[PDB]
């Protein structure tokens, strides 16, 4: 059901990377066609979270906090403002009292309004002086990056006089990076509120000690998980959530896309391997790894017929849900063990009829299916131009099958050659035996000649 | 009630009813839809007892039952491909 709806997700996928000609966003279009509450909020927060500008040099790079910062921050100010059309600066007054200058400013921090964070600016700068000007600067850089010597100055202020106005203090810390250890949070400091302050105002505390279970795993399928967009780690809880397997499946394949994803895939498959090995190919497609993948998990799932197609009555691939992988698929099902199976691998790769001789070396003389299997073989490779040895070998199974059930007889013998009474019987059956072109063992001829004996 | 069952985590509805209605002339006391509640019920007991006796069967460290070697085997992949998920 949602295994199918990240499955159509997963066959589109796998179809556009076959045909390497339009690189899409196969991240959005999943995550979208599947949310369509925890797939919409889960796959919201991954696109939100990802929707960063674009391998592991570049993660342990400062690029990737950045981005991350982007998304995480702009989201955070996006659902404040979704909020806020609900008290619909009046919201921000309003919420001031739904707790219950400096407000008005932090209100535009938390509503992501450098605009109204200006405008409440210049409305109190009558008494707060360079704050002003160092909010215009923070506005004319536009990764709100202050200057040097101004940063020291808010640190020095912060440690001065805001140690004792806290939005004053917040923002004279955040601004100029000072009081990197402190910055805690009095107003805001429950749940939602606390995990966005803290981010306002390090990994290991967060991913760490700080934990999911304070950060409200509930809310997390957008929220925790886009703190820390620590991929692997989202992906591994998100798995763990029952209701999140193929959302985690969806959202680490986009990523891997992107550049243990083997046992993580090969479980998430074996969950709808026994009624959509459609699903299992679809899953496949981003998997010679893939060739040991297709042996493997072929068979292990259901026939490999099923799987991967059929060397038919004629010989070509019905295709299931190349030449040497077809090959290493006859050798792989030949040491399967399974004779029709091995038989089916080596004779859609000289390895049919030789399967086929090693089966009928013991069904000659479940004989007769064996002789009917055999001589279809045979006469399949001899018919299509397959060699003369092994076709005339087939001949001789054929030939000595039909002289065996006449022996349990006469186009045997033709195809070969291309009391009284009784010891008559035995004297010319010595006349024949003894005057055959035929040299055949002497105690055959002993034991005749003890039968004659004991009849004589 | 099709209508309300699907819009609760997910027909199967009317198979439990003609077992309830099975043990409801047959048993005295039970009528269609109390037999259909209790078969459910036990059909959820059956597997449960069904899981138990396949833990009694994966060997381990504190007591292990008498029991045939072959499906040792089947069982431990089993257990471990349920082992990679989580799942507690």
């Amino acid at each position: 059901n949602v295994e199918m709806a990240y499955a159509r997700q997963m066959y589109m996928y796998n179809e556009k990377v076959v045909s390497g000609h339009l690189q899409p966003s196969l991240v959005d279009l999943c995550t979208e066609a599947a949310e369509r509450k925890n797939v919409s909020d889960l796959w919201v927060m991954v696109k939100q979270m990802t929707d960063v500008p674009l391998t592991l040099k570049s993660r342990c790079s400062g690029q990737m906090q950045m981005a991350f910062v982007r998304q995480a921050l702009n989201y955070l100010e996006q659902s404040y403002k979704n909020y806020t059309l609900i008290s619909v600066y009046n919201l921000v007054r309003s919420f001031l009292n739904i707790r219950l200058v400096w407000a008005l400013i932090y209100y535009c921090m938390r509503c992501g309004d450098l605009m109204a964070a200006q405008q409440v600016v210049n409305r109190a700068q009558h008494q707060l002086g360079d704050f002003k000007n160092c909010f215009q600067e923070y506005i004319h850089n536009k990764d709100r990056r202050l200057s040097p010597t101004t940063e020291n100055k808010l640190r020095l202020h912060y440690r001065r006089a805001v140690r004792a106005d806290p939005y004053k203090r917040a923002v004279y810390c955040i601004i100029g990076r000072c009081d990197v250890s402190d910055n805690h949070s009095e107003v805001a400091d429950k749940t939602e509120d606390y995990l966005w302050l803290k981010l306002s105002q390090f990994q290991k505390q967060l991913f760490e000690d700080y934990g999911e279970s304070h950060f409200a795993v509930n809310q997390q399928p957008y929220l925790y998980f886009q703190v820390l967009f620590q991929f692997e780690a989202a992906i591994a809880f998100l798995f763990r959530l029952e209701r999140t397997r193929c959302h985690a499946v969806h959202v680490a394949l986009a990523l891997f896309e992107l550049k243990n994803f083997i046992r993580l895939l090969m479980l998430y498959t074996r969950k709808f391997e026994p009624t959509d090995p459609r699903e299992a190919l679809q899953y496949f497609y981003f998997l010679s790894m893939f060739l040991r993948c297709v042996s493997e998990l072929v068979i292990e799932s259901r026939e490999f017929d099923m799987l991967l197609g059929k060397l038919e009555k004629d010989g070509s691939r019905k295709p299931g849900a190349t030449k040497t992988i077809i090959n290493k698929v006859a050798s792989v099902a030949e040491n399967k063990g399974l004779f029709e199976e091995a038989a089916k691998l080596y004779d859609l790769a000289d390895k049919v009829l030789e399967l086929t001789n090693k089966l009928l070396s013991p069904v000659v003389s479940n004989r007769e299916r064996l002789k009917n299997m055999a001589l279809a073989i045979a006469e399949r490779y001899k018919s299509q131009g397959v060699e003369k040895s092994i076709n005339s070998t087939f001949y001789l199974l054929l030939d000595l099958i039909t002289f065996f059930d006449e022996y349990h007889i006469d186009l045997s013998f033709d195809v070969i050659e291309r009391d009284s009474v009784l010891r008559s019987q035995a004297r010319a059956l010595i006349t024949f035996a003894g005057m055959i072109p035929y040299r055949m063992s002497g105690d055959t001829n002993a034991r005749l000649v003890q039968m004659e004996v004991l009849m004589n | 009630e099709a209508f309300i069952l699907s819009d609760l985590y997910n027909i199967a509805a009317v198979e439990l009813l003609l077992i309830g209605e099975q043990q409801q002339p047959t048993f005295h006391g039970l009528t269609r839809g109390l037999v259909a509640i209790l078969l459910y019920w036990d059909g959820k007991s059956c597997m449960a007892e069904s899981l138990l006796h396949l833990i009694q069967a994966r060997k381990g460290k504190t007591f292990t039952l008498d029991h045939s070697p072959e499906v040792v085997s089947m069982v431990t992949r089993f257990t471990d491909d349920l082992m990679e998920q989580g799942l507690t």
